[PDB]
RNA sequence: UCGGAGUACAAAAAACCCUCCGAGUGAUUUUAAUCUAGACAAACCAGUCAAAAUAACCAUAACAUCACUUAUUGAUCCAAAAU
């Protein structure tokens, strides 16, 4: 991702921030395809995912919409966790 | 106490009709049904009378 | 044919005749209490608990812990009745109670709870979370002495670590501060153990922070056997458990086999067994403190894996067993057309010879 | 003559899976006309009082206390008319799950 | 069934079978549930779905229909955008 | 290769709360003909005797996880008339903070129709909600 | 053209749908209220 | 022709121009969807259940309910509607 000079610096930064879950320790972004039995279709799926990520990072109107079905539990858990974290005592 | 069979057409624009049983001594029937075309609660009104 | 009952029948005690003179309950909740009391008894017939794992029913757990504090029952009861009387003598309390506008000193209530009955609730929570089963497998101890653990996540921001809390690895990257009341005549040892997260051995556990020969409360003054290592739960398997075990010891225990090097970044060297540790040093130390928290993967675990452990971050997932399908029939009678799709390897068209 | 209509085939209302039988999800454990066996753990109840396993496991039969729904007027009346020491008991059918919920498998080292 | 025709001497086929049945090349026969268009206002949604579903035939009925039909209807057809081309063949049948 | 690179792909998590917290654990669907429903992971039970009020959270196996009772000295010494509505809200708030400490955020409460309309237990539910513990345990993933 | 006409008619009929729903609810409520008032006044006049 | 009880006492099935009840539907609104594992029953045709996933209502149900609820029903073909 760092050495990929065919996309802009802000785009590279956005891919690094968003897709860090699929970035190797060597900095190599990795795309996976398993759907079809033909390597042609598998490579087509990989390239389509790459194009989609590039377009998503390039478009500036991304509102970062989030799902709610599986996010309410996370929100409640964070709420209740900082409810205990709110203790204010100096340390270190 | 004879009933009636009436075909109701959706008022959501799309053509979707369902048959329901109604009493003869009742007025023109109008209910709320589910239209699979639009997937919403839509008012249905009695359009035709088919079977006695 | 008939068979004699193998014990007393449930409703064979009350008299069938003369039901009018027999007292009856008129309350569904009262019947519910009676039924739940009956359902917990060891009946001689097949029951739900026997099939669904009552865990061998009663078990004589071995207690390895400090004796309970000795208090005068009569004096305690006298003081408690005196306090209740002096509280009830007030009239402002009565007015607040009737007007339903009265607050509670929650911090105080927690203080007395942890003082008098907190250890037992903590022990039963450890039982429910399975700490004893994986640390000693045959022994239970009551955390007689409170142990307050807290991480520092900022300049004025403190994350407490209670029993069963959830703590982020980013919040737990730094070493915590631990406090517990103790006189300046005793020695203590503190152990942070990662119960779940060992990649190789399911029955083993990791070390994170072992400090020994703590003089009273000043843990920083005591020597550290194992340097602190931040939690590193895997991305797939979440919600690992990390337990703080506090041992009170009489003698000054000195050892060389449990000592770790200064870096201590090898998972092979950081392999632990609390059962073996307590078997080796059982004569002196006695467990008296407990503090365990749950921990899941976050954005700092990958940094811990890469920079510190010098490895590749492993990623897991929660896979499910494949759906069960019966043996395929030559002529599936009255089955839908999609029957042939249940036994299809792939949704691609194979032309064998064409 | 005077008696008519007495002919009608049996409905096969009975028990399908006994105790110890290994069933899969959706298997009809037992069908009934009135409530003879009540569903318990991992056993769902159909609209026609039939009992079907919800998880793959082993079928068991137990005798357990019966606490009815408080909205069930008839059963609530029966309970409130029961004497002090009487507790209702019913035969419940359970499915004890065998396979675990799932497994944590390594996919890739990143 | 006319086993020997009077003109060609061949074996004839009954047209009702082909009008209301479909044969996959693997040997299976596909049919529609009887009564799927009758009195739909009187039937539950589950029953209507069950009637709408396509169903197969057992060995006896399959052999009967094979006897009634000729060899032209058991041939391999490669249609353009055939809905049942994926079902024409049988896979993973362990007998 | 690296000595630590060993993975043992069959990863086993012995934590009994792991699947419950991941919301993929097998909830006990079932009974349907008896009350209350046993499809949950943690259930809140409120016992209102004629002298004391107690509130428990119980696992599916029936074990008591976290309990707060007006019989406890800590609440008894700070509370008057351990049966009334202020006692009920007191025990509710104490159980709420104890559950937050224990790491339980979701429970189920199944009261009787006459109990749900009571003044004390409505206040207990409100106290739990304002203390941070939420009812309506989340649905199981791939139920 | 047929598809566009169908979509336009569907949109036109769906735009006014909440209005028709509220009108039908109001009509049914008025009908039941009038029936209740008639029954109540009949009972009241019969009582005297 | 269909259902309930006895014959047919305890898994299922089981006959008589055997003994008795019944059905060829009413009332009301919650007008009750799609897709799909796995099963019951069954000569065949038919009849029954149903987890997960989907769009709308509480953001916690939807199996329409009651009348012993079980029976209240009819295959192709062919005729008609607006498909
Ligand atoms: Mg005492
Ligand atoms: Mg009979
Ligand atoms: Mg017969
Ligand atoms: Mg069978
Ligand atoms: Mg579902």
């Amino acid at each position: 991702l760092a050495s990929a000079d065919w996309i802009a610096e802000p785009v590279r930064l956005k891919l690094a921030v968003k897709h860090k879950n699929r970035i190797n320790r060597s900095g190599e972004l990795i795309l996976t395809s398993e759907c079809s039995r033909y390597q042609f279709r598998n490579l087509a799926d990989c390239l389509q995912k790459l194009r989609d990520m590039i377009a998503e990072a390039s478009q500036p109107a991304k509102e970062p919409s989030r799902e709610d079905a599986e996010l309410r539990r996370s929100r409640i858990e964070n709420m209740n966790r900082e409810r205990l974290r709110k203790k204010r005592i100096s340390s270190a | 106490s004879k009933t009636i069979l009436v075909k109701m057409m959706s008022q959501a624009g799309t053509g979707f009709s369902f048959n329901t049983k109604r009493s003869r001594l009742r007025e023109k029937l109008t209910l709320l049904h589910y239209d699979p075309v639009v997937k919403k609660k839509v008012l249905f009104v009695e359009q035709k009378k088919i079977r006695s | 044919r008939r068979a004699a009952p193998l014990g007393p029948m449930p409703n064979e005690d009350i008299d069938v005749s003369d039901l009018e003179r027999l007292k009856k309950y008129r309350s569904f909740d009262r019947y519910r209490r009676r039924a739940e009391q009956e359902a917990r008894k060891p009946h001689w017939w097949r029951t739900y608990r026997e099939h669904f794992g009552e865990e061998s029913g009663p078990k004589d757990r071995v207690d390895i812990g400090l004796p309970p504090p000795k208090v005068s029952r009569t004096q305690q009861l006298l003081e408690r009745k005196q306090a209740l009387r002096e509280l009830r003598a007030n009239v402002e309390e009565e007015r607040a109670a009737r007007l339903q506008t009265a607050r509670i000193p929650l911090e105080a209530v927690r203080a007395e709870w942890e003082r008098t009955c907190g250890p037992y609730h903590k022990q039963r929570l450890a039982e429910y979370c399975g700490l004893y089963r994986d640390l000693f497998h045959g022994a239970t101890f009551v955390p007689r002495v409170p142990l307050h653990v807290a991480y520092a996540v900022g300049e004025d921001d403190l994350m407490p670590v209670y029993h069963g809390n959830e703590v982020t690895p980013t919040e737990a990257a730094q070493a915590p501060e631990v406090t517990y009341e103790a006189d300046e005549g005793s020695l203590w040892t503190l152990l942070l153990t990662n119960l779940d997260g060992h990649l190789l051995e399911p029955d083993a556990e990791y070390v994170h922070w072992l400090v020994t020969n703590i003089p009273g409360n000043r843990v920083t003054e005591g020597q550290e056997t194992c340097p602190y290592l931040p939690p590193f739960p895997a991305r797939g398997s979440g919600f690992h458990r990390f337990a703080f075990l506090l041992f009170k010891q009489d003698k000054r225990i000195d050892f060389s086999g449990d000592t770790r090097p200064s870096p201590c970044y090898q998972l092979a060297q950081r392999t632990f067994h609390t059962f073996d540790f307590y078997k080796k040093h059982q004569d002196a130390m006695t467990p008296a403190g407990l503090a365990f928290f749950q921990c899941r993967w976050d954005d700092s675990v990958t940094r811990v894996f890469h920079q510190l452990l010098d490895m590749r971050e492993p990623v897991f997932e929660f896979v499910r067993p494949p759906p069960y399908h019966p043996k395929q029939k030559r002529f599936p009678h009255r089955q839908p057309l999609r029957y042939l799709d249940r036994y299809r390897d792939s949704h691609e068209p194979t032309y064998g010879i064409y | 003559s005077k008696n008519l209509g007495g002919k009608s085939p049996g409905k096969r209302f009975g028990i399908k899976k006994m105790e110890g039988h290994y069933v899969h999800a959706g298997n009809i454990l037992a069908t009934q006309r009135h409530f003879r066996w009540h569903p318990g753990a991992h056993v769902g109840l159909g609209k026609n009082k039939c009992l079907y396993a919800l998880e793959e496991g082993v079928v068991r039969y137990t005798k357990e206390v019966y606490v009815p729904n408080p909205s069930n007027s008839e059963a609530v009346d029966l309970v409130t008319r029961l004497p002090q020491g009487a507790v209702l008991y019913k035969t419940f059918v359970h499915v004890v799950p065998a396979k675990p919920e799932g497994t944590f498998k390594l996919v890739a080292m990143l | 069934v006319t086993y020997f025709s009077s003109r060609k001497g061949k074996r004839k086929t009954v047209k009702a079978v082909i009008y209301r049945f479909l044969r996959l090349h693997s040997g299976l026969w596909l049919r529609r549930k009887a009564g799927y268009k009758k009195k739909l206002w009187k039937k539950t949604a589950a029953r209507k779905r069950r009637l709408r579903e396509f169903v197969f035939c057992n060995k006896t009925q399959s052999k009967l229909l094979d006897k009634m039909t000729t060899s032209f209807w058991k041939r391999r057809n490669w249609y353009a955008d055939d809905p049942y081309q994926k079902y024409q063949d049988r896979t993973n049948l362990k007998v | 290769p690296v000595e630590n690179e060993a993975v043992a792909p069959e990863f086993t998590n012995r934590n009994p709360r792991n699947l419950e917290l991941l919301a993929v654990a097998r909830k006990e669907r079932g009974w349907g003909t008896v009350w209350p429903s046993r499809e949950f992971w943690h259930r809140l039970r409120v016992i209102r005797t004629q002298h004391h009020i107690e509130a428990l959270v119980e696992h599916r196996n029936g074990q008591v996880v976290v309990s707060a009772s007006t019989r406890e000295w800590a609440i008894k010494k700070h509370l008057y008339s351990t049966r009334n509505v202020v006692a009920c809200e007191s025990v509710g708030r104490v159980l709420a903070e104890r559950c937050l400490e224990a790491g339980i955020n979701f429970m189920v409460y199944h009261p009787t129709p006459w109990e749900a309309a009571s003044d004390s237990i409505k206040r207990l539910q409100h106290a739990m909600t304002e203390g941070g513990v939420v009812l309506r345990e989340p649905r199981r993933i791939y139920e | 053209q047929k598809r566009q006409a169908r979509e336009q008619l569907i949109e036109e009929c769906m735009a006014k749908m909440p209005q028709m729903i509220e009108n039908w609810r109001q009509q049914q409520q008025e009908r039941r209220e009038k029936e209740q008032a008639d029954k109540d006044r009949r009972a009241r006049l019969q009582a005297e």
